């Protein structure tokens, strides 16, 4: 129930001789497909057209991987295409998960996004991951995002679980937005917003009015958006909010020895810690607060099974290290990362 | 009239077309807009070996690098990798970057910018930029926003390009501007607009 | 790499390059920011133009005045037009360090376009040292047709 092209390198503009749809036979003939992965091709509107007609079809239709499939087109053909894919998607009453990751979107593609996104209530997974969506956009997708929250309820239908949406820009000019749309889904379980942009104001307002409100949040990744101790303390403060926390990406984040300070101490006061895996690269964090941190993942931390402190402000050698990988030793569960490349 | 095919290339959101619009309006767009495939600016310098046309093919940060990609590398003959040094994502993917690229180009000049050096927050500083020495290219800290360094890269290329070190550029002829004349229903309405500038106060930076 | 080398892919001969500016005069000449309005953007912007020496010539042949400035570093004209009867420095509504004005043709991209500029300067004095300039130059042409 799966058909794939994935990585064929297709220069697929039209889809009309003999060869071609011979290429998607395994796509007209079986109609209980249940995942169509296009990645690793080039689809024109002509194509697109093609293939939107044989994907309304496909009834029993769950997963979409659609990234990585307009790499040469331009901003004259890409809106048309995705029009048309997103159109067909529309009509599958069990598609759960769509991927649109490394496609050129922008504003002059959010037509089609704005559209799918806000409507799609079978959704549950979300894949929007560099997509240059721009501060602009990233609020319109943000807004969409909040109304498919509304005739979601309207219809009973499943809470969306997974929104991975990074390397986008959404800059501050959509958190405001953005928090609103957590703010509405507030039972997701991924949240992966890496890479925006997002400046401390940004992340201090997303932290404190968005994802505070998901409860329900397991994995939580802002790698490399600028924290500093405004968006520590937001953090600390919003740390409480998730129980079920499993995975903590703050790589790149600039956390400051002040703010990673804090978010530690944040921590320290959790209880039933069942934080698996934390990353703290990259945030100017001191000794000091990797003193700490390491009795708190030994006396609270029970599951965590990865760390990441490499590029901070601590030499390599400092005791505290040994101590950390000495803590995962006696417990047999445990992995320190290779810190080759410290602060100073 | 000579003319250089120069590939822009890189991570999103990092500055490619901003830099390339400076580079042909002096403005400096603030507003991010996805450069979908690939959009081809010429840009043309005066030196004192004559004038100079780059063809800078400006390419879309998000098409995984790979074959699909080979059209805007092909016949290249220099390229500019560019990154935001706000971005330590962005660093880290110099690499595929540069690779993707020499794939089909093999041995072509080549500057690495690190570009919005302007912001405070800075994550990519000067020192650790080691890349460029284990893979022979010239690098340059650069801002489309405040111009620091701005020139440099086609400079350089240039130079390299040319084969001549002492390269500069030089002037710019400054021909006679067409007639002027006219003056009914071709104006009157001009004033309209003349007076919903001297309004509109202008963006004080300085 | 300390310095890349690479064997050169033309072999270009040296130049004198004219600058079109010979038969000049250059009565004035102070640096400075020019802008460029908004255009067909619905957006009422002003755009960065350049910034550079701003230069006001008389043709010592013929009598035509025109303003020409050049950008730094890049040195490519980011302004070029001949200074006519109707026209005039008007102040930016705040600030006085700078100027708007209309042209019918300017010619920085060498195509004939219309510009609605806006230039300003260091200091207000500096501003007064071109208005004044810019007038007895607009002046020294409207004597000039009939
Ligand atoms: N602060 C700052 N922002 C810049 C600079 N250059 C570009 N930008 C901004 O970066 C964003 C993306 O520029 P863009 O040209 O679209 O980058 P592209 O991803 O290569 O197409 C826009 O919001 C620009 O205003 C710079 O030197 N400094
Ligand atoms: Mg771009």
């Amino acid at each position: 129930a799966r058909f794939s092209i994935e990585g064929k390198s297709l220069k697929l503009d039209a889809i009309t001789t003999e060869d071609e749809k011979s290429v998607f036979a395994v796509l007209l003939e079986d109609d209980s497909v249940k995942e169509i992965v296009l990645s690793g091709n080039t689809i024109g509107t002509e194509a697109a057209r093609w293939l939107s007609e044989n994907i309304a079809s496909k009834k029993d239709l769950e997963i979409a991987e659609f990234s990585d499939i307009f790499t040469g087109r331009v901003k004259d053909e890409i809106p048309e295409a995705l029009r048309l894919l997103l159109q067909a998607l529309l009509k599958c009453p069990k598609l759960h998960t769509v991927r649109l990751s490394d496609n050129a979107f922008g504003p002059t593609a959010q037509e089609p996004l704005i559209d799918f996104l806000s409507k799609h209530t079978p959704l549950e997974h979300l894949y929007l991951h560099n997509n240059g969506l721009g501060p602009q956009a990233g609020a319109k997708i943000a807004r969409a995002l909040q109304e498919l929250a509304v005739n979601k309820k309207a219809k009973n239908a499943p809470p969306l679980r997974s929104i991975i949406c990074g390397r986008n820009r959404l800059e501050n000019g959509s958190m405001k937005e953005w928090a609103k749309t957590f703010q509405s889904h507030r039972l997701l379980h991924t949240v992966k917003m890496v890479q925006n942009g997002i400046r401390p104001e940004g992340i201090e307002h997303l932290l404190l009015e968005g994802l505070a409100y998901c409860q329900e949040l397991k994995v939580l990744d802002l790698q490399d958006n600028t924290f500093t101790h405004l968006g520590s303390s937001a953090l600390a403060i919003a740390l409480k909010s998730w129980p079920n926390l499993r995975e903590l990406g703050l790589n790149d984040c600039l956390l400051s020895a002040r703010g990673a300070a804090a978010v530690v101490d944040a921590f320290s006061k959790l209880e039933n810690i069942g934080l698996q895996t934390l990353r703290l690269q990259y945030n100017e964090i001191e000794l000091d607060a990797v003193r700490t941190l390491k009795t708190v993942i030994d006396e609270k931390m029970p599951d965590l099974l990865f760390l990441e402190l490499n590029g901070n402000r601590f030499s390599e050698e400092d005791d505290v290290v040994d101590e950390i990988r000495e803590v995962f030793s006696t417990r047999g569960r445990g992995e320190l990362d290779e810190l080759d490349d410290m602060e100073e | 009239q000579v003319q250089f095919k120069l590939v822009l290339v890189g991570d999103g959101g990092t500055g490619k077309t901003t830099f390339v619009k400076r580079h042909l309006t002096g403005e400096f767009e603030k507003k991010y807009v996805a450069t979908l495939g690939v959009e081809v600016h010429p840009l043309v310098f005066h030196t004192n070996r004559g004038p100079i046309k780059f063809n800078v093919w400006d390419t879309a940060g998000q098409e995984k690098f790979g074959g699909l990609r080979d059209g805007y590398y092909i016949q290249a003959q220099c390229a500019i990798i560019m990154f935001d040094v706000t971005s330590r994502v962005t660093y880290k993917n110099v690499p595929n970057w540069h690779r993707d690229l020499v794939r089909v180009c093999e041995n072509i000049p080549i500057v690495l910018c690190g570009n919005k050096v302007d912001i405070k927050d800075r994550k990519v500083k000067a020192k650790s930029i080691v890349f460029h020495r284990k893979k022979n290219l010239q690098y340059y800290d650069i801002s489309a926003k405040s111009n620091y360094n701005f020139e440099k890269p086609f400079l350089w290329l240039a130079r390299k390009l040319i084969g001549d070190p002492n390269l500069e550029f030089v002037a710019m002829p400054a021909l006679a501007p067409p007639e002027v004349v006219m003056d009914p229903a071709l104006a009157a309405q001009y004033e309209h607009d003349l007076e919903v500038a001297q309004t509109t106060a202008l963006p004080d930076e300085d | 790499n300390h310095d890349p080398q690479f064997e050169p892919i033309v072999s270009l001969p040296e130049q004198e390059i004219k600058t079109l500016e010979e038969d000049e005069e250059e009565l004035f000449k102070m640096r400075a920011k020019l802008f460029r309005f908004a255009s067909e953007n619905d957006l009422p912007e002003w755009k960065e133009r350049g910034t550079g020496d701003v230069k006001l010539l008389k043709h010592k042949e013929k009598g035509a005045i025109r303003l020409l400035m050049r950008r730094d570093k890049t040195l490519k004209i980011c302004a070029n037009h001949y200074i006519t009867p109707m026209m005039e420095l008007k102040p930016n509504a705040g600030s006085d360090r700078a100027w708007v004005w209309n042209t019918h043709a300017d010619f920085a991209d060498e195509c004939p376009k219309p510009e609605l500029l806006a230039i300003r300067f260091l200091n207000a004095e500096n501003a007064q040292k071109f208005k004044t300039k810019f007038e007895e130059c607009r002046k020294e042409i409207e004597e000039r047709e009939k």
